[PDB]
């Protein structure tokens, strides 16, 4: 039984990291999307500055 | 709290309803920080209210978390764990032994969760994990 | 946000109509950032299939029915990482260069490198990114 | 009480099958609580003679022919003796190692040695037995 509890804390702390670490890569390539777009919004730039 | 969390929220939006999947909730928990288990989850999503709903908002989730509260919080505790594979005290184990323990005991985890969990520990070019510092990783937050 | 004398800039001609391939240049200078992502969908969820221009009448429609969307674009006037938790307040070039090349919808290494020129980067290999993000886009 | 859970917690390898000499604790893991002669007895009263391993079927087969006296060990809550006899309540250290290393299925001393840790001792050199039972099953 404790050798079984330790094993399933064990797996629920990883289903716990693992959607964090999902979560925390869909951040970094959302953040990227919105400043890649907000110098793209720099056509601008080139049209009246 | 309830900025990162709403930014969470809305990342688990994606048709931007407000509302997010009531299969979902397991993972917008463990997003926020806690750990649940999936017999926990079913327990708490069950209601009269979200028991029916298709989906729920974030004000709904909010009231949620403040009743079980206590619970929730009871998955973040865990920092030290016991595991054999190494009977020797190396302090070590394989790779193979880690995804025999995950993937063959206890609730069962898949080979692609494991697959990703190898994506942020450190493994050696040996093919071995330490286990003191993978527990610290895995509860590192 | 719509600006006929804007339209008149990049009609060039003065036939009343702008290619369909430069519709996310003309929302980018009206104001409005739009994803080159969201340009597609805007123009795919319109039968203008086989148009090869826009006038302003269909630009006027699209912009209408998208709205919501294209607004949300203009509303943003911070931009925090997750590329820091220790909260130095730097990050190294690499990683500045992996996320803009590498990361979304990706800059080419030479847009990268324009956007590096006149920024300090010091010993450790680190650049302010609150500075760097501010001198992209105060100005 | 059959459980193919608890089955592949025994199998670890997933060779489907399980050493004929861990039958005992694999009962013992389920619920059941079967002597080591009854587990003896409930093997040879099978022509698994030759059976360096069993099946979980096999082991299904054996629990249903004897589930009766199985059952019987999961019934029990309280325990009496039959070493006190003056109904004092206390049994000497020496008369309990004795029971459990001498009489019956033997403890190894060292599994006696690990259940007398924290067990208290009087003067005399007696323990509560009726504590004692308790500390032990209860926990």
């Amino acid at each position: 039984q404790c050798m079984r509890d330790a094993t399933i804390a064990l797996q629920a702390l990883l289903r716990g990291y693992l959607v964090r670490n999902k979560y925390q890569m869909m951040l970094r390539e959302h953040k990227s999307i919105i400043i890649q777009k907000h110098v793209r919004g720099w056509l601008a730039r080139v049209h009246y500055h | 709290q309830i900025a990162e969390f709403k930014e969470a929220f809305s990342l688990f939006d994606k048709d931007g309803d407000g509302t997010i999947t009531t299969k979902e909730l397991g993972t917008v928990m463990r997003s926020l920080g806690q750990n649940p288990t999936e017999a926990e989850l079913q327990d708490m999503i069950n209601e009269v209210d979200a028991d029916g709903n298709g989906t729920i908002d974030f004000p709904e989730f909010l009231t949620m978390m403040a009743r079980k509260m206590k619970d929730t919080d009871s998955e973040e505790e865990i920092r030290e764990a016991f595991r054999v594979f190494d009977k020797d005290g190396n302090g070590y184990i394989s790779a193979a032994e880690l995804r025999h323990v995950m993937t063959n005991l206890g609730e069962k985890l898949t080979d692609e969760e494991v697959d990703e969990m190898i994506r942020e520990a450190d493994i050696d070019g040996d093919g071995q994990v330490n286990y003191e510092e993978f527990v610290q990783m895995m509860t590192a937050k």
